[PDB]
């Protein structure tokens, strides 16, 4: 950048460096006193507030969260990991199953992905989606989009041997608020928003399941057909162009997932710095300011780039 | 009693397309719903904010108008206005301050035209407009070179800036 | 007095701190508590103190408040009728507007300073402009009418108050001042001419009543028209008697013309609220003329007849509002068979319409007798003129009743339990005043 | 085709999704005539 | 009074009078008396002289109105285009006709006023109303139906307003002072001034 | 009375607000701006004023779940992930052994909603919307079932996924109901009638496992904080 | 459908009347410049005017108000013709 | 991965979801050049997520679990419109009908829990029932109600003053005058009161930041905390990217 004399408070807004001047040191000590008094007043107020005291704490990260490992039933989709020794002498669990995801995969912080979940590259798990692999494995293929508030569930195979794992193929779109229990979905399928897919349902490639449609258990939706309804029934065959739509939706949501992953993955200090970037961008919109005569500022980071 | 219910038409049946000539000279196919005023349909399509001016009436400045050229065959669907009222006053200020010499016999304002089935594939053009000012925020310098949309303007209308 | 003023200030204050879901209940309790404070003010008002029952000042001439015969009656009337307005109105916005309007109006009645009277009374200028011009059921034209009429008349009154404050040095009623100037007398008079609807400055009242809500109409008819007589007894007659006696033939001309033409205009109405609103205009003229005689009979009769009107016209407006809720129509021609379809509503409607026609067992009878006696004290012909043209009121009232009474109707439109609770106090007060407890 | 909206017990709920038309205050509204409306406007 | 038993207000005895007492010991006046020119113009004895003295006001007003309209026309004519017609030949009739018709209306007004006052012999409202009525009648000679009524009424109403607020109003409130004791009430104990307040000097602009 | 409790709440809230403001001012003086962090301020058991969720010892409430207002949850019950149980306006009761599954909403937050009551061994499916309804013992609700206000589900009943129950509609015992207008399909056979308690106990076992894992997560967070 | 006010005149004729306001618009500085100059000189001359009776002053004001032409009126009706 | 033309610049440090030890989800956040706008009285629940070009008008309430994603196209929610729990509002890039694909919600509109709206026009004073799906290009005219568990197919219309129900949503009955005038608005006002309540007990910076501050303070005390000039690093990264893009041959 052009200048190197920028104030340290300007360069490090998240945390100012250690006070060096006498006045700064006195301000630091006064801030310490204020912090302690404020916490005391907070606790006194919390006493009157009653049970709970309106206390707040950081929440656990459930996007990458474990499940109890079963020695009888080995993991199928996810990886198994040891736990810290102190937690071993407290909890007594030897190993815990953890989800397995590729680097390109985007999982929202809100989303809860649990245990036996394998997610492929370029796939996206969006906000509010709950993926529980506690009893049986969940497999999601590449470029597959589990949208907002989608619930994917599994069950145990049981005596019959009926497969109760959930296998989702590549280029599959699961619409918002859809509920998928232990079913199998082939490649290039759109599941409509609100659609319920129950046990034993095999949806063949190229098919579309309509919005708000409940497909009955043990029903095979054949390839290239559109099925809608509360007792989901066939209405029409997929048009040739609608297939290109299916692929286009998958790819568009891949790009969308890349963007959302980029935004969410920034650290706090960078987020606060970017907030200040936006703010002084707004303040610098006036081009008759004295400083604008002095310098031309870089657009992405409003730092002096060259003199005017 | 109890006559037959008439099921509504889907959006596809009651969409008419109008070919709009913009200021640059390009022709745009603007899909529009029957029953909507021309100004709203033009705004929703994504035309720039310079293409439109507020309705210069005492209580109509929230509405966004455009200077448009209407073929003679569709002059019938334009709305009549009473000269002894203030709607004619809004119209007269809009000619006096915006259109001025660029007026033609086909000159009309979009709000006073309502789209219907018989106006399908109608060809209209944006009429040239002179620089105008109401407030520094709501003004037209004379340059049609901003690439925004009048849709993206949440501001309802001109008041003290 | 102090308790009444404190409660009047407390009602708007409470709305700021209420939960916004308890607003209706708190407002109703506050209205009843203000009514009780007004009863306390009546209790602490000794008749031995003949000039003013009570006077309180809070540090300035503007903060001088006091109750007299007229002020006490009008304040009790407004405090009586406010709770009915409170229950009829729903929403924090509407409650806030109506509470602020009532606080300003009730502070105006007890004020003893012309400038403070003007300041409190006109504070409710935008509130009616917003109220009558509400989104769906309001009309901007009526709000413009009422606002402009009030502004011009009150500004003339303000100019006269400024001249009095410059010349005498004071504009408080308690300081005896007399003026013979006709410009100042007209400046004070024009407000009364407009506020008490008197031809040709009566056009604002109809449009306002029709397009105001039922609570708004109830307040407007009940006490805002009566503010004219508080101004006349408190701020015009003490100082401007020479001008009223100089202009008495003109005053009679305008009053009797208002009576006659308002009666004739009532005959051309198809809307129930407009019929009641025009009946109010014809009723105001007798009050204005009886007070203008400046006699013991006239003042008492005018205040009595104001109380009678403030018990009868709110009831008619309330009944019409109930019928409009049940039917979504106010046109007399749409409404038929109401006797068979709504026997309970019809009974009260007929009772109140008889009250408006001044039948003996109603307060309007006693009040009219006193006012006509005052007019007869001035001259026989004065009373004869008013007595004869009272027959015009009978024609339109009878035509309306006959149109509503019978016919074919397929809708049961009768009042619910809430509606009957709403008018029971008015019926009881009407009976009690009618038997002579005026 | 109709149902009782009001509940004296206090357990009143407005069935905006109900197939049957509620017997609310609008049930008794007068039907109205086109020419009478234009006469009122005139 | 503020009671329902006896009449409001009061009465003053006509037999008893109160000796006038000066508002202050020494009176200093910053209001100048009417000039001789004002008395000359106000003189209506000779109706021709009265008319000729007061018409320059009407001619001036007509000239400004005609100049306004003529400039509105001139502003529009294009300088860049050479015009076949002569602009002043177009514009002079505007100003001349406006000035002439204004002067004629003012002449009727002043002449009728002076003639009525001379014939009546008294200064009254009626002279102004009749002069205004005649002027408004001349205004609406060939005009459509409401205007034969409205213009005589408006032109008659104007001198009534002028008389009411230009002559009656000042004379009605000469005595009121605002300082010391109220004009009616000197018995009351208020601070009595040696001299009246001078809020401004006599003007000279 | 209620007014006294409101005054106490307002006073305590004012004190707590002022204390937090003073702590923020101290942080500003020190130059630390960590208070500006926009992180998930979600609390699994939120209280509205003095109404707080009463919760049993053996209960499992997921961290992503929201149990809000005065909600009484009996022992051996589980509110699973991203499940919203709202009892602010009107209270919500959940019986012993009952399960609220993922992305399920149970609430009584409409103006005229009755108090929601859920019985023992009642499993609510993933995605079901329950508003102001009474559910009896041993009831299986489908994944995406909507049950409207004032509707009653009697004991030992199964509602098939996707069924919508209109208000004031009583679902009778020993029956299977389905359809957007819910109508009885068949009487429950004996095996399904016995299946209810087994489903409930399996859900309880799963909840215990999840609680162990959640404790593990809390210890890992504690290591960072302290 | 609702009862509505009848609008006198044809739609196209009324629109043609309204379109006669769309004419080349001069800038207002030209009027303002002359008004400022002649107004300054006018205020200087007024102090020398003879004192007029209030009645004559009011009649002159009435005549001036009646004779005043709104700037829009000339705008609509202006013709560049003899 | 890294968007180098992003409005605020490239990301100097990106952290993986595995490395997160606490939930960092933001209730309002910026997706590249699209910025959500909110009024003062707009309530967004802590669970709720609002991203992209979403414009929230006055008295808008976003309750727990609701996701309003304005990534593909613009979302506008009108005055006193409430999005209830777990209800998803999303916008498509294009609509099948050919009209604007923005998701415009009118005033006094109540979207009941778990209802999905995508690129639809919802008129003023409308109710969308629970688990009701309104697809792309479907337009609900004002004062209309969609019953719970109903689907409006793409490009379909619900007329004003009508109640519609069914998976292929069909006409059921005409809404009464009392319903349209009062109850639909009253539901939105009730949920505004509930959201106003939730706002009144919310602190500006709730005391959950203290836990992360404890970790940061521990790092400071042990001298692992590093001070990074993110602005300068963003500038340098963009410079290097431009130089490399100039150097490349293919
Ligand atoms: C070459 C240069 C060209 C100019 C030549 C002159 C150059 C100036 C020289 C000296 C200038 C100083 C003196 C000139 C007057 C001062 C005005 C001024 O300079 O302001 C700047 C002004 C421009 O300012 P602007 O802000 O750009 O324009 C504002 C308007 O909106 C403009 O927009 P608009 O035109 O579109 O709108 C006009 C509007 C603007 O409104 C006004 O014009 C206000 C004027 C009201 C009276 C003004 C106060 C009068 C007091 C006079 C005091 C002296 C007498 C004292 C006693 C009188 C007691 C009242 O009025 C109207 O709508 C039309 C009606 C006009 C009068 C309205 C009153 C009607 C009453 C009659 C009732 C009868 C009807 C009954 C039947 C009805 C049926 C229902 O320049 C001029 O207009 C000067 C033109 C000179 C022509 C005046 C002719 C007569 C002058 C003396 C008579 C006084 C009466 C006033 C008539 C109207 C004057 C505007
Ligand atoms: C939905 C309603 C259903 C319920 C219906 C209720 C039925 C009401 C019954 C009608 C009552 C009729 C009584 C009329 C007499 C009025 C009562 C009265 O005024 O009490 C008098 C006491 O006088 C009486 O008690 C009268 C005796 C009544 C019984 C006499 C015979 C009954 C025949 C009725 C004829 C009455 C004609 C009077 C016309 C005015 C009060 O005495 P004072 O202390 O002097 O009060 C002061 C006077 N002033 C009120 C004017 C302030
Ligand atoms: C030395 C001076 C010599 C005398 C000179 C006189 C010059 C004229 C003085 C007139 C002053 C009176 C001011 C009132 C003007 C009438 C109201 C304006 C008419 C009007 O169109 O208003 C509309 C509605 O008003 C309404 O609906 C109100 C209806 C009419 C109101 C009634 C007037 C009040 C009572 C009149 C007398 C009262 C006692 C007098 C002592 C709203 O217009 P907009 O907002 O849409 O704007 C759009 C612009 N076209
Ligand atoms: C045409 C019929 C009259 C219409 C009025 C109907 C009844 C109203 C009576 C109200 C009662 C008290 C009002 C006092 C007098 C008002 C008008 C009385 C009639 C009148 O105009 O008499 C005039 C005297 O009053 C005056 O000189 C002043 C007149 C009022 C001025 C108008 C506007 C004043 C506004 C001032 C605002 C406040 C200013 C305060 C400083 C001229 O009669 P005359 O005695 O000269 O006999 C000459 C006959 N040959
Ligand atoms: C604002 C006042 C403007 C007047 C409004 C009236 C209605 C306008 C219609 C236009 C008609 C022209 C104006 C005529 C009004 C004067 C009243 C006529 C009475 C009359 O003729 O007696 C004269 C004195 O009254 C007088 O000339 C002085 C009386 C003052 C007029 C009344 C003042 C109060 C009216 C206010 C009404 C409400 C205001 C709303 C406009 C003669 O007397 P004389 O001395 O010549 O004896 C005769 C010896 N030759």
């Amino acid at each position: 950048s052009l200048l190197k004399n920028y104030p340290p408070s300007y360069l490090y807004p998240f945390r100012h460096p250690k006070p060096e001047g006498v006045i700064e040191k006195v301000l630091f000590n006064l801030g310490s006193l204020f912090r302690s008094a404020g916490q005391g007043m907070d606790e006194l107020g919390s006493l009157m507030l009653g049970n709970g005291g309106m206390q707040e704490s950081v929440g656990p990260n459930l996007a990458y969260a474990p499940v109890k490992y079963n020695p009888a039933a080995a993991p199928k989709a996810g990886i198994v990991a040891p736990i810290p020794a102190s937690a071993q002498r407290v909890l007594g669990v030897k190993e815990i199953v953890l989800p397995s995801k590729a680097e390109s995969t985007f999982i929202a912080p809100n989303a809860n992905v649990l245990g036996d979940v394998k997610i492929g590259a370029k796939s996206s798990i969006w906000y509010g989606a709950v993926l529980r692999g506690d009893v049986n494995s969940i497999e999601i293929g590449d470029n597959t989009n589990v949208q907002d508030n989608v619930t994917i569930h599994v069950a145990k195979h049981s005596i019959d041997g009926k497969l109760r794992n959930t296998v989702i193929g590549n280029n599959v779109t699961i619409g918002h608020c859809a509920t998928i229990h232990a079913c199998t979905i082939a490649d290039n399928v759109i599941i409509g928003m609100g659609a319920t897919v129950l046990d034993g349902v095999k949806v063949e490639s190229g098919s579309i399941v309509g919005a708000g449609s409940i497909v009955p258990p043990n029903t095979v939706i054949p390839a290239g057909q559109v099925w809608v309804g509360n007792p989901a029934k066939f209405i029409r065959n997929v048009l040739p162009e609608e297939n290109g739509f299916i692929a286009s939706s998958a790819n568009n949501y891949d790009l969308l997932g890349q963007q959302h992953k980029f935004e969410n993955s920034k650290v706090f200090e960078e987020m606060l710095v970017e907030e200040e970037i936006a703010k002084d961008r707004e303040l610098l919109e006036d081009k008759n300011l004295a400083v604008h005569q002095l310098y031309i500022f870089d657009p992405q980071t409003q730092l002096a780039a060259r003199p005017r | 009693d109890h006559d037959h219910y008439t099921p509504p038409k889907t959006v596809f049946e009651d969409t008419i397309t109008i070919n709009v000539l913009d200021y640059d000279g390009k022709k745009h196919a603007v899909k529009a719903l029957i029953g909507t005023p021309l100004n709203k349909a033009l705004v929703e399509y994504g035309f720039s904010s310079t293409y439109f001016f507020p309705n210069m009436g005492y209580y109509t400045q929230h509405i966004s108008d455009a200077h448009v050229f209407i073929p003679e065959e569709y002059w019938k669907y334009v709305e009549n206005v009473d000269l002894k009222t203030d709607d004619a006053e809004a119209i007269k200020l809009m000619f006096k301050l915006v259109v001025q010499d660029y007026q033609r016999e086909t000159s009309f304002f979009a709000s006073y035209l309502t789209l219907n089935k018989e106006m399908d594939n109608m060809t209209i053009g944006f009429g040239p407009i002179k620089p105008w000012h109401i407030t520094p925020k709501w003004s037209f310098n004379g340059h049609h070179n901003v690439k925004d949309r009048m849709f993206d303007r949440l501001e309802t209308g001109p008041f003290i800036e | 007095m102090s308790l009444y003023l404190f409660m009047l200030f407390l009602q708007p204050l409470s709305l700021s701190f209420v939960s916004r879901s308890f607003s209706k209940i708190s407002s109703l309790m506050m209205s009843f508590a203000t009514l009780w404070s007004a009863v306390y003010m009546w209790f602490t008002s000794n008749g031995a103190n003949q000039t003013f029952y009570q006077v309180v000042s809070w540090g300035s001439d503007w903060s001088t408040f006091g109750v007299c015969y007229t002020s006490l009656y009008i304040s009790l009337l407004c405090a009586f009728i406010f709770p009915i307005c409170v229950i009829l109105v729903q929403g924090y916005r509407a409650l806030s507007i109506l509470i602020c309007i009532q606080t300003a109006v009730s502070l105006s009645i007890v004020s003893l300073h012309m400038l403070a009277f003007y300041a409190l009374f006109e504070s409710s200028l935008l509130l009616f402009f917003i109220l009558i011009g509400r989104r769906k059921y309001g009309s901007l034209s009526a709000a413009y009418n009422i606002s402009i009429y009030t502004f011009i008349s009150a500004l003339g009154f303000l100019i006269s108050a400024f001249w009095l404050n410059w010349s005498f040095g004071s504009v408080c009623a308690l300081l005896p001042n007399e003026e013979a100037n006709s410009f100042v007398a007209f400046g004070i008079f024009i407000l009364l001419w407009v506020k008490a609807p008197l031809v040709p400055f009566h056009l604002w009242l109809p449009e306002a009543h029709v397009y105001a809500p039922t609570a708004g109409s109830v307040l407007l008819a009940g006490v805002l028209l009566k503010i004219s007589i508080v101004g006349l007894h408190v701020f015009f007659l003490p100082i401007c008697a020479s001008s009223i006696v100089k202009a008495f033939p003109l005053i009679l001309s305008i009053c009797l013309g208002s009576f006659i033409f308002s009666s004739f205009s009532t005959l051309k109405q198809i809307d129930l609220k407009k019929i009641v609103a025009y009946s109010s205009i014809s009723h105001m003229a007798i009050v204005f003329l009886s007070s203008a005689t400046n006699s013991g009979l006239g003042i008492q009769g005018a205040v009595l007849y104001c109380i009678a009107h403030g018990l009868i016209s709110p009831g008619l407006f309330l009944l019409v509002g109930i019928l409009y809720k049940n039917t979504n129509t106010k046109l007399v021609f749409y409404l038929r068979g109401l006797s068979q379809q709504a026997p309970v509503w019809w009974s009260v409607w007929v009772f109140f319409m008889l009250g408006n026609l001044a039948f003996p067992l109603f307060p309007n009878f006693i009040a009219e007798v006193v006012c006509l006696s005052a007019l007869f004290k001035n001259h026989e012909l004065y009373a004869y003129a008013f007595i004869f043209f009272s027959f015009v009121g009978t024609v339109y009232s009878s035509t309306v009743l006959g149109r509503l009474k019978g016919g074919v109707s397929s809708q049961c439109v009768d009042a619910s339990r809430l509606d009957v609770i709403s008018w029971n106090p008015l019926v009881l007060a009407t009976v009690v005043t009618g038997i002579g407890y005026m | 085709s109709s149902r009782i909206a009001g509940d004296t017990t206090g357990k009143y709920t407005p069935n905006i999704f109900s197939p049957e038309t509620p017997m609310d205050r609008s049930f008794s509204h007068v039907p109205k005539n086109p020419f009478w409306e234009a006469w009122v406007f005139r | 009074t503020f009671n329902y038993v006896i009449p409001y207000g009061g009465s003053s005895s006509y037999t008893i009078n109160n000796e006038p007492v000066k508002a202050e010991e020494v009176t200093v006046d910053f209001s100048k008396e009417p000039s001789a020119s004002s008395l000359k113009l106000a003189d209506k004895s000779d109706w021709i002289a009265y008319t000729f003295n007061n018409v320059p006001l009407m001619a001036t007003v007509g000239l400004l109105a005609g100049a306004h309209e003529a400039f509105l026309h001139y502003e529009r004519t294009p300088i860049y285009g050479k015009r076949t017609y002569n602009i002043i030949k177009k514009l002079a009739p505007i100003v001349i006709n406006k000035t002439a018709y204004a002067t004629l209306l003012g002449a009727i007004f002043c002449a009728t006023d002076a003639l009525y006052e001379n014939y009546s012999g008294k200064k009254s409202y009626t002279s102004g109303m009749v002069a205004g009525a005649a002027t408004g009648a001349v205004f609406a000679i060939g005009r459509p139906l409401p205007q034969p009524l409205v213009w005589p009424l408006v032109f008659a109403a104007a001198p009534v307003i002028a008389d009411l607020f230009g002559e009656v109003y000042p004379e009605s409130m000469k005595s009121a002072r605002g300082y010391g004791t109220p004009y009616g009430f000197e018995n009351l104990d208020d601070a009595v001034p040696t001299r009246n307040p001078i809020r401004r000097n006599p003007h000279h602009y | 009375a209620s007014f006294l409790k409101t005054i106490v709440w307002r006073c305590g809230f004012a004190i707590k607000e002022t204390g937090l403001a003073l702590e923020t001012l101290g942080c500003k003086l020190q130059g630390n701006y960590s208070f500006r962090e926009k992180c998930s301020r979600h609390t699994p058991l939120t209280q509205y004023q003095f109404k707080a969720p009463s919760v049993g010892e053996s209960t499992f409430v997921a961290p992503s779940a929201l149990v809000s207002g005065d909600v009484i949850i009996g022992e051996k019950s589980s509110v699973l992930y991203n499940a919203v149980v709202r009892g602010e306006f009107k209270s919500v009761t959940i019986g012993e052994g009952s399960t609220i599954s993922d992305n399920a909403y149970v609430g009584s937050s409409s103006e005229f909603s009755p108090e929601t009551v859920i019985g023992s061994n009642v499993s609510v499916g993933s995605g079901a919307v329950l508003k102001g309804c009474t559910v009896g013992n041993n009831v299986l609700i489908g994944n995406n079932v909507i049950i409207s206000e004032k509707a009653t589900v009697e004991d030992n009943t199964i509602l098939a996924p996707g069924s919508y129950v209109p208000e004031d509609v009583v679902v009778k015992s020993g029956e299977l109901w389905s359809g957007s207008p819910a109508q009885k399909l068949r009487n429950l056979d004996e095996k399904e009638l016995a299946l209810f308690n087994t489903l409930s106990v399996g859900a309880t076992e799963l909840a215990a496992d999840h609680a162990v894992i959640m404790k593990l997560l809390e210890l890992k967070q504690k290591e960072f904080i302290k | 459908d609702e009862p509505k006010h009848q609008i006198p005149g044809n739609a196209l004729d009324n629109w043609a009347f309204l379109r006669t306001y769309a004419k080349p618009l001069p800038d207002m500085i030209h009027y303002y410049y002359y008004v400022y100059l002649f107004g300054f000189f006018f205020v200087y001359k007024v102090a020398d005017f003879p004192e007029y009776s209030p009645r004559v002053l009011v009649m002159a004001a009435l005549i001036g108000s009646l004779f005043y032409v709104r700037r829009d009126w000339v705008h609509r009706e202006f013709k560049d013709s003899p | 991965v890294n968007f180098y033309d992003a409005p605020n610049g490239p990301a100097v440090e990106q952290v993986k979801i595995e490395d997160e030890w606490y939930n960092r989800q933001r209730t309002e956040f910026n997706i590249l050049n699209k910025q959500p706008s909110k009024a003062d009285d707009v309530f967004i629940a802590p669970n709720a997520v609002v991203c992209g070009d979403v414009d929230l008008y006055q008295k808008v309430s976003i309750f727990f679990g609701a996701v309003v994603r304005g990534d593909l196209n613009t979302i506008r929610i009108g005055e006193n419109s409430t999005i209830l729990d777990k209800a998803v509002v999303h916008a498509a890039s294009t609509s099948p009908t050919g009209l604007n694909a923005a998701t415009i919600i009118g005033s006094n509109v109540t979207v009941e829990p778990h209802a999905v709206l995508r690129s639809c026009r919802i008129g003023d004073n409308c109710i969308v029932g629970a688990r009701s799906v309104v697809c792309e290009g479907a337009i609900m005219h004002p004062e209309s109600v969609l019953a719970p568990g109903s689907v409006l197919a793409p490009g379909r219309q619900i007329p004003s003053g009508e109640l519609w129900a069914g998976s292929p949503a069909k006409f059921v009955r005409k809404l009464t005058y009392y319903e349209t005038s009062n109850v639909i608005r009253e539901s939105a006002e009730h949920y505004y009161d509930i959201a106003t309540g939730f706002r009144n007990e919310t602190f500006d910076h709730g005391s959950a930041w203290r836990d992360a501050e404890a970790y940061r303070q521990k790092l400071v005390d042990y001298k692992e905390y590093n001070w990074v000039n993110y602005r300068e690093q963003k500038y340098v990264m963009r410079l290097q990217r431009d130089a490399a893009e100039l150097e490349k041959l293919l």
